[PDB]
């Protein structure tokens, strides 16, 4: 065998202990350079002009920040949607206050995190598995992609992506609120139930799992190891966990095929968190959630409020305040 | 006006599929 | 002429109403279909000659 | 399996639609009515779109009393003509 | 037991349904809420 | 019944579309009565905004996204747009809707009527999916018919009327295209240009030359390779590459259906000379770009130096400096100086926006323009509540862009998902593990341990 | 045969709902709070406590309608309908919202007799309870959110009002008034809810795609037959799988079905413990070494102080109409606002 | 800077031709069960 | 506006493009008296 037969047996091998495989080796290089990148950031980096006004946002441990406050703040206003790599900067320093840290980590970010997707169907594949797991996955990715990308695009400057940061994913969330009402958009809503049914579905799964358990330990034991790695039995009961949680509600709410009941476990979050992506990336063009202010009308022509109305003085809160020192003219237009 | 229009339009996809049911059609 | 093209419009409303409900019902029916073929022949030639009927009195109507 | 009878059973039987086809419309116009005599704002105290404020009032008939709340009500009830 | 086919009651009902929920967004723009 | 069941088939009821994958018969009828629906919507929904339009106002301001599409291409409009003759958008809807009932007649005979399978009544129209020649010989046929269809944009501009240039002299008017540019220099210069802010990729293309000339290049490809794929068969290199089954090729479209949804989401959101402003609205960039210059206009009137005004936070209010020294609007609209419109252009020098022309020569037909533009911002609520989230009811306003961006971005969305779902089980299908692992041969259990 | 032991029998049938001795705790209460929701947000007005329209009857839709609190001014009153506050008038306690506490009340009481549901069937069909100890977490977040939360506050007025928007204004105030996103207990809750998501649906995909062959259809769902012995899917090949790609795996189902218990239930835990401490206002507000660094150095500005001045604006602007019974007249020159907006 | 551009333009290239490349070396018979 | 003689077809042409829509829905209607095999 030549060289590049013998590497490419190496690249796609099944008994690497981590699989590399041919979207890993974009995602290899790529996930060092977004995380090593990261890591010095939100120690080290200086001030970030996030929003191009000379006011620089301080991010880093070092610049004052705890791990709650931290960021790598978004980089510069002024960029827009510039490329702004290292050799596009006259020094280091320059790049430094413009926030080019943000666009190197992003950008190798989500080629490495599009190269996870591909490389988990590479390794389905190499294993015989079905491939669909990647699919799941997809959701995630989406939303990365939204909050990271699709929004800045939409808004024109990558200072609205979502910073690197606790904190910064709080204002982030908060002054998406204040202009998009992204509580009263649908796609939110249904990336709620997403995600809350998600984690009911998983404490109702797991506990019906675990109610079910086979007796194969005594009570000085855990019972985890009633279960041998790779035993060919089931080891819980589902004609009990379904005649349990049947008569719970009722017998036809349950499911007795766990094939159905493991693919709505994989559909429900998977379906309600692609919505919320979706719901992400289409505020991103500023078709924005539910306005109900001032829907209710009284006889005379007096406005009545409603919960949406006092929603919407919050939102006016928010709005009024961010980026105090931004606008000049009267409407936040992007 | 527009509340006939649907309404006819609206059961002539399920009049299709129950001729066909009563003729015992190629469903 | 003025009545001509509305009854006429109005006539290719009615016919394509019983050609897309006939049309599959005579298809999925294999029995009697060699007394079904004629009306599907006839009923196609019949709406496209009132598609050019509405379309040539359109140019003295509007 | 629980001995009772199949609801596919039960809602394409004829007795069942002799049965709801009287039973539903009617339930669905006594709702209708309910709100169109108008029996709905007197029972839940709704008010009616002309009887939110007074004529020339822009302030609120907010509750600020506990044990007089009843009157507070009726008196901006009152205040309504 | 048999007599209507569960196809026609699940047609009829689920065109019940979209009926009513349509004039209920009918609803959202006339009268009340409608904000005119 | 053949293969109308699960049993028979292996696909379930909600999988009853796979059912297909080998009926080439039935299979080309669910095509043609879908390409119906397709026509029936364009004609269908060309008809309902065409009784919906109001010539006086402007098409934006109407939830129109197809009567735009056809003013574009030259029909119906006079000098800044407006609208002459609305009988070429009825004669759009119209056509398109008489011709959905051929394809929905020839849909519905192949899917319930005809022959199940083509590959008894006709070499030529039946097919394998293996046959690798016979597949890139329906792929050159088709080649060859987009190719043409490229050619029909070229010959409307040309030949037959014009299409409507937003950057014409004087105004946005329709304009016969006499000298497309044909130089590859420029038309695949375009291809390598960074997708980034300032270059934009494909979709910074601004004049109607480079629009037109792109498409002779298009149809020209695209009729060279229809015939190559007529005339050859899959290299060595493409078959050991490629999946070559049904469901692979829906996967390989489905890839490439996506990609080109994101880029429509892109070129309706920021490109105004294929999606003209007098139609579209105003993109994000625009409508930001004129609040500034609408201030920078009524403040220089009061008596203000626009120049020379210190923002809050000592950049220039109304003007400053990009990041490669350009003399660009203040504010945030900062971020969208690479904007250009014709607008707006008349104020720009080498330098950027010139001061001098700014105090001089701003024309009431730009503040116009400008002010239409700021109060038309591509932002509005669901229920198409215009302006931003925290605005009272009062205007009825969703920016087409908008919606023609959200849409797109949503189906190229589920398109790469779809891409992803087929890609992965066309490869586990071929190779024989789409049904599962076999009990008997577990792969994982032959391979040494991790550890 | 007492009749005790013949009503448990009959309690204990076979039926197409169980009903249970829980049943009659569950069933009358469930039934009230949700007729009680559905009725309130059809037909009654929160005119007279909030001044807000919150029912289809005046004008709102499904997210804007709510069954709204009662007012400030009757504090923790349990506002019984034969109480001294309504009297006995039907009509005034749905005015002065009556139907708030009844809802919460008989919700709260069903969701008991759920539990008690949850023990009952555990306990005949002869499985462990773990079902009913996993609803404990939707139990601490319905107590300390629905009722601890404003018995620590004014009265039931700052409360949840039970309606979609009303939520959201919940949600909104919890920001401009606790920085309750700040909150370490909170970021417990939201890691749990969010891994539990995550286990959701990585474990139903992980079980899907290492299915054995075990028919001949390509949609599989048919080939599982709840009567085997045998696992329908391979862990050894789902743990290889996962070794690989993540490094760690899991190899013993018991555990990775607990985990899934654990993971979403001490997180709703976590975040009502939190909602706990925000019920006598011990927030999570600030970080004092920030705030004495922001307050000296003019220059020093991050992410946390850019959110405090979001929050003094939800503060603001939303205070004269969220609480109106504290007659908050704010002139528009003492309202917060950046430059232009 | 020109320096760091190059390098990091080299690497890229070389990162991506392996990715293509490897793709290209007969990808659908690296799999435990067709080996076509 | 339609061409005014073509005016009392504007009830139809309001609800034309939601035909397609209506296809969609069919595909269960048929499905369900199959009864789904
Ligand atoms: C398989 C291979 C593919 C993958 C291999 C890796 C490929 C790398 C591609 C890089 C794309 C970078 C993203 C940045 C896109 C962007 O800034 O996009 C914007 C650009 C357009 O850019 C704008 O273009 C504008 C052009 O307008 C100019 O020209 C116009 C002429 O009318 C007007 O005059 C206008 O005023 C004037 O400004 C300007 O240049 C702007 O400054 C500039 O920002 O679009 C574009 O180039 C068009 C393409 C955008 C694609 C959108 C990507 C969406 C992907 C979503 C993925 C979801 C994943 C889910 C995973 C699960
Ligand atoms: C467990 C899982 C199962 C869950 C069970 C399901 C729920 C069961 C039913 C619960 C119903 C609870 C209603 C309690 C009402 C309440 O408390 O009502 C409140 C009253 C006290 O009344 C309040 O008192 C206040 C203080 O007033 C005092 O001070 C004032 C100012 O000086 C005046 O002097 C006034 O006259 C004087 O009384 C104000 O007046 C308030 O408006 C008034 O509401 O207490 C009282 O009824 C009783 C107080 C003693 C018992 C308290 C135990 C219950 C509360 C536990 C939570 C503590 C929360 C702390 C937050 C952390
Ligand atoms: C664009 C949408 C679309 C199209 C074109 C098709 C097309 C097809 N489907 Mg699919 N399908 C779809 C969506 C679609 N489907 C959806 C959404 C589902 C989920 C419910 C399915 C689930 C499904 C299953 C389970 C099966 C199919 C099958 C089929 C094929 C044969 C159908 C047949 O003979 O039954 C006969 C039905 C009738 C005779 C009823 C009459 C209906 C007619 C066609 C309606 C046309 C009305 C129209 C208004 C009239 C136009 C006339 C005018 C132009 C002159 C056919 C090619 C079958 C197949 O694959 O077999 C090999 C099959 O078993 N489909
Ligand atoms: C994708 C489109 C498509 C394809 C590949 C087919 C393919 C076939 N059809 Mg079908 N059919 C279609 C659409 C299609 N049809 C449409 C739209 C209708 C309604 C009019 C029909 C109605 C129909 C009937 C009634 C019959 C067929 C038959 C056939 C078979 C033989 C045809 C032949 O040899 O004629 C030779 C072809 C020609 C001499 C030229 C074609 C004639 C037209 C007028 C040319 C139009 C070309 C132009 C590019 C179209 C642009 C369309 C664009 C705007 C969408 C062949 C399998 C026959 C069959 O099933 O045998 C059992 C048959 O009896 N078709
Ligand atoms: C719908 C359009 C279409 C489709 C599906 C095909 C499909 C095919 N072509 Mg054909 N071809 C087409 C149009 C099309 N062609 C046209 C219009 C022409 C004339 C230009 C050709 C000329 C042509 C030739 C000369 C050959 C093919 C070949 C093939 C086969 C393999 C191609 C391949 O490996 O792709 C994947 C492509 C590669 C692996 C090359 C590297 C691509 C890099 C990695 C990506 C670069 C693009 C990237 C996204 C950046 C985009 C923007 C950029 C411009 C800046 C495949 C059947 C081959 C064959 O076997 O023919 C017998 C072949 O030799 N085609
Ligand atoms: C050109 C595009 C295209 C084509 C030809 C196919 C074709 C196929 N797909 Mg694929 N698919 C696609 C895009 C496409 N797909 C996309 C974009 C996705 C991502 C969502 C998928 C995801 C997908 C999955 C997950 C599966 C398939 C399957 C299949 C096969 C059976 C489909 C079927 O019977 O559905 C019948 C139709 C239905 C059951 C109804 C679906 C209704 C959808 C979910 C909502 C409708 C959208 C609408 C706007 C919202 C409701 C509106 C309301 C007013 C009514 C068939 C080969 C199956 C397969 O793999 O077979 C081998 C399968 O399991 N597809
Ligand atoms: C369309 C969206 C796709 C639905 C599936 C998404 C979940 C992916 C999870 C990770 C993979 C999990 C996993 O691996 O799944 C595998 C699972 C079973 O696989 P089988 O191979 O048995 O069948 C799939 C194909 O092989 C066809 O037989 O797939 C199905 O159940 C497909 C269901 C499609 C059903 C038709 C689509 C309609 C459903 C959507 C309706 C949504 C309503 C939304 C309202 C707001
Ligand atoms: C253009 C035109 C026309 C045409 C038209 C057409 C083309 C039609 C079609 C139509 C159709 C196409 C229709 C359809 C319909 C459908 C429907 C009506 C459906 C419904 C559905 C439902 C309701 C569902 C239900 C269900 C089931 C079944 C099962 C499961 C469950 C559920 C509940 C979901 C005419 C002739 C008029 C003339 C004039 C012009
Ligand atoms: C196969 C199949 C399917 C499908 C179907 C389809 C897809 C079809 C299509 C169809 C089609 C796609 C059709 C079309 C039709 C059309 C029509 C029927 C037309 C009409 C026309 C007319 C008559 C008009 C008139 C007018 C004029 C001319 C002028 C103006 C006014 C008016 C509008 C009146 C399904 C899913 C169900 C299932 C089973 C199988
Ligand atoms: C019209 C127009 C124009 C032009 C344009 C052009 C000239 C275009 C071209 C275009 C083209 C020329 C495109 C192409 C595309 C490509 C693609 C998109 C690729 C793909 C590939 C792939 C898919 C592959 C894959 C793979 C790998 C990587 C490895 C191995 C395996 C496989 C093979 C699978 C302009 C702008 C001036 C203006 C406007 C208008
Ligand atoms: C409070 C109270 C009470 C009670 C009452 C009751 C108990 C009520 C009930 C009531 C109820 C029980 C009601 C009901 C209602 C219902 C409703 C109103 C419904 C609606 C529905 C709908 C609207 C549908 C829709 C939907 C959904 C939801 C989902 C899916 C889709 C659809 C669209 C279908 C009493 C006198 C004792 C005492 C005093 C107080
Ligand atoms: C992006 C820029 C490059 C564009 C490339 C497009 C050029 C088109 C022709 C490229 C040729 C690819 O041709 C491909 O080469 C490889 C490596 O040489 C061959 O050789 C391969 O053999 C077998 C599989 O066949 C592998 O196990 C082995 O490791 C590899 O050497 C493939 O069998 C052949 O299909
Ligand atoms: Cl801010
Ligand atoms: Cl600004
Ligand atoms: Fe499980
Ligand atoms: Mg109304």
């Amino acid at each position: 065998a030549n060289l590049w037969e013998r590497f490419c047996n190496w690249v796609t091998s099944t008994d690497n202990r981590l699989y590399v495989g041919w979207f890993g080796v974009i995602m290899i290089p790529t996930l060092l350079a977004a995380t090593i990148c990261f890591v010095i950031a939100f120690i080290a980096a200086p001030p970030v002009d996030i929003d191009g006004i000379r006011e620089p946002v301080s991010g880093s441990l070092l610049y004052g920040n705890n791990i709650i406050t931290g960021a790598v703040v978004p980089s510069s206003n002024a960029i827009g949607l510039h490329f702004y790599p290292i050799w596009e900067a006259a020094s280091l320093d320059e790049w430094l206050y413009n926030g080019g840290p943000y666009q190197l980590i992003i950008f190798h970010f989500l080629l490495g995190a599009s190269c996870y997707m591909g490389r988990q169907w590479e390794l389905s594949y190499r294993l015989g598995m079905r491939p669909w797991i990647c699919v799941a996955y997809s959701a995630p990715l989406a939303s990365a992609f939204a909050v990271f990308l699709i929004y800045p695009i939409g808004q024109g400057s990558f200072s609205d992506g979502m910073p690197l940061g606790i904190s910064g994913t709080f204002n982030f969330m908060i002054v998406f609120q204040a202009e998009h009402n992204i509580l009263m958009h649908p796609f939110h809503q249904l990336g709620v139930a997403g995600v809350f049914g998600g984690a009911l579905f998983c404490a109702m799964h797991g506990s019906l799992v675990t109610s079910s358990l086979i007796r194969e330990t005594t009570e000085t034991e855990s019972a985890n190891y009633g279960y041998k790695f790779g035993q060919e039995e089931e080891t819980y009961n589902i004609v009990a966990a379904h005649g349990y949680f049947g008569r719970l509600i009722f017998q036809y709410a349950s499911f007795n095929n766990s094939r159905s009941l493991h693919f709505f476990l994989a559909a429900w979050p998977v379906v309600g968190v692609w919505f919320a992506a979706l719901g992400i990336s289409t505020m991103a063009f500023n078709l924005n959630g539910f306005n109900f202010n001032h829907s209710v009308i009284d006889a005379k022509g007096n406005v009545i409020n409603t919960w949406a109305d006092i929603i919407n003085r919050a939102n006016l809160g928010m709005e009024v305040m961010h980026e105090r020192n931004a606008h000049n003219f009267p409407l936040d237009l992007a | 006006a527009q509340l006939t229009m649907i309404a006819m339009i609206g059961i002539a996809g399920p009049m299709i599929i129950f001729l066909l049911a009563v003729r015992r059609g190629n469903l | 002429m003025t009545i001509l093209f509305q009854l006429a419009l109005a006539a290719l409303v009615i016919l394509s109403f019983v050609m897309v409900i006939g049309v599959p019902v005579a298809y999925a029916s294999p029995q009697d279909w060699d007394r079904s073929k004629q009306l599907i022949f006839l009923g196609s030639g019949l709406w496209i000659a009132l598609v050019l009927v509405v379309g040539v009195l359109n140019f003295f109507v509007v | 399996t629980t001995g009772e009878r199949p609801f596919s059973d039960i809602i394409t039987s004829v007795r069942y639609w002799v049965i709801h086809s009287i039973t539903i419309p009617a339930l669905f116009i006594a709702g209708w009515l309910f709100v169109s005599t108008g029996l709905a704002y007197d029972v839940f105290g709704t008010p009616r779109p002309d009887s939110y404020y007074a004529q020339e009032q822009r302030s609120i008939p907010l509750v600020t009393d506990r044990f007089e709340a009843k009157q507070q009500v009726e008196t901006f009830l009152e205040q309504l003509k | 037991g048999g007599r209507i086919p569960l196809w026609i009651v699940a047609t009829v009902a689920g065109m019940g349904v979209i009926v009513i929920v349509g004039l209920f967004f009918y609803g959202a723009y006339a009268g009340l809420g409608s904000s005119l | 019944a053949t293969n109308r069941d699960q049993e028979s088939s292996g696909f379930a009821w909600w999988a009853g579309n796979a059912r297909l994958i080998n009926l080439s018969g039935k299979l080309l009828g669910a095509h043609v009565a879908h390409a119906g629906l397709i026509v029936f919507w364009a004609g269908a929904m060309t008809l309902f905004e065409l009784a919906h339009f109001i010539p006086e106002k402007p098409m934006y301001e109407q939830g129109l996204i197809l009567i735009p599409h056809i003013a574009t291409l030259g029909w119906g409009v006079g000098p800044g747009g407006e609208v002459v003759d609305t009988f070429p958008f009825f004669v759009v809807g119209v056509v398109h809707l008489i011709s959905s009932a051929v394809l929905g007649f020839g849909g519905v005979y192949h899917a319930i009527r005809g022959p199940e399978t083509l590959e008894e009544y006709s070499s030529f129209f039946g097919y394998d999916w293996k046959d690798k020649n016979k597949m890139t010989t329906i792929l050159g046929f088709h080649l060859i018919v987009l190719g043409i269809g490229a050619l029909l944009l070229v010959a409307k501009a040309m030949f037959f009327g014009g299409l409507y240039d937003t950057w014409a002299p004087g105004g946005g008017d329709v304009r016969v295209i006499t000298n497309p540019t044909l130089d590859p220099r420029v038309i695949f210069g375009y291809l390598l240009k960074s997708p980034f802010g300032g270059e934009g990729w494909i979709v910074s293309v601004n004049n109607l030359e480079d629009v037109v000339g792109g498409h002779i290049w298009i149809g020209l490809i695209c009729i060279a390779g229809g015939i190559w794929h007529i005339l050859t068969t899959p290299f060595g290199w493409a078959r050991r590459a490629f999946i070559w089954s049904g469901e692979a090729y829906l996967s390989y479209s489905l890839g490439a259906l996506s990609m080109m949804g994101f880029i429509a989401t892109c070129f309706v959101w920021f490109n105004n000379t294929v999606y003209p402003s007098e139609f579209y609205g105003p993109t994000g960039p625009e409508a930001s770009q004129a609040q500034a210059m609408t201030f920078l206009i009524r403040d220089q009137k009061l008596g203000a130096n626009v120049g020379s005004a210190q923002g809050p936070t000592g950049l220039g209010k109304y003007l400053m400096r990009s990041p490669t020294g350009e003399i660009i609007f203040g504010g945030e609209t900062m971020r969208f100086w690479d904007f250009r419109g014709p607008w707006l252009e008349p104020l720009r020098g080498p330098n950027g926006l010139d001061l001098n022309k700014i105090k001089n020569d701003i024309q009431p037909w730009q503040e116009r323009r400008a002010a239409e533009y700021m109060t038309h911002a591509p932002l509005g609520s669901l229920n198409s509540v215009g302006g931003v989230a925290t605005e009272i009811n009062s205007v009825n306003f969703v920016s087409p862009r908008s919606w023609l961006a959200t849409s797109h971005f949503v189906l190229a969305f589920f398109f790469l998902v779809g891409h992803l779902w087929h890609a992965g089980r066309a490869r586990a299908a071929a190779a024989g593990f789409e049904k599962g692992i076999d009990r008997e041969s577990e792969p994982v259990l032959s391979m040494p341990s991790l550890d | 045969r007492g009749w005790f032991d013949i009503l448990d029998d009959w309690l204990k049938r076979d039926r197409f709902v169980f009903v249970g001795w829980s049943g009659i705790l569950l069933f009358p209460c469930a039934y009230l709070a949700l007729g009680g929701w559905l009725t309130g947000t059809t037909f009654v007005t929160s005119w007279y406590t909030h001044g807000l329209a919150s029912s289809y009857l005046e004008g709102c839709n499904f997210l804007t309608v709510a069954v709204s609190t009662p007012a400030n001014s009757m504090g923790h009153s349990l506002l019984l309908l034969w109480g001294p506050e309504a009297q006995g008038d039907f009509t005034r306690w749905c005015q002065l919202g009556g139907l708030w506490t009844f809802i919460a009340l008989h919700g709260a009481f069903g969701l008991i007799g759920f539990m008690l549901r949850q023990f009952e069937i555990a306990r005949l069909v002869g499985v462990r309870p773990y079902n009913a100890i996993a609803f404990s977490a939707p139990i601490a977040v319905f107590v300390s959110v629905f009722l601890i939360y404003p018995l620590g506050q004014s009265s039931w007025f700052f409360a949840p009002s039970f309606g979609v928007a009303a939520i959201f204004r919940f949600l909104l105030f919890f920001q401009g008034f606790h920085n309750w996103t700040l909150n370490p207990f909170h970021m417990m809750g939201v890691a749990g809810v969010l891994g539990g998501a995550l286990l959701c649906a990585i474990h139903g995909a992980t079980v899907e795609n290492t299915l054995f062959q075990d028919g001949e259809g390509a949609s599989t769902f048919r080939a599982f037959n709840p009567t085997q012995a045998e696992e329908t899917y391979s862990m050894v090949t789902a743990n290889r799988f996962w070794s690989q790609i993540f490094g760690i795996a899991f190899s013993n189902k018991r555990w990775l079905h607990f985990f899934m218990l654990f993971v979403p239930v001490t997180g709703l835990w976590m975040s009502a413990i939190g909602v706990v401490g925000l019920a006598l206002n011990l927030r999570s507000y600030d970080f004092i070494s920030q705030e004495i660094r922001a307050a000296e150095d003019p220059e020093f500005e991050t992410f946390y102080t850019k959110n405090l001045l979001l929050n003094e604006g939800i503060r603001a602007w939303m205070a004269p109409q969220d609480q109106p019974h504290e007659n908050f007249v704010f002139p528009e020159e003492v309202l917060p606002r950046g430059n232009a907006l | 800077m020109e320096t760091l551009k190059i390098t990091v333009y080299i690497v890229v290239t070389f990162f991506v031709l392996l990715f293509v490349f490897g793709f290209l070396s007969g990808d659908p018979a690296r799999n435990p069960k067709r080996k076509d | 506006k339609l061409p005014e003689a073509y005016a009392i077809f504007d009830p139809l042409v309001d609800v034309l493009p939601v035909i397609p829509v209506l296809f969609l829905a069919l595909a269960f209607v048929w499905q369900a008296a199959v009864g789904f095999r």
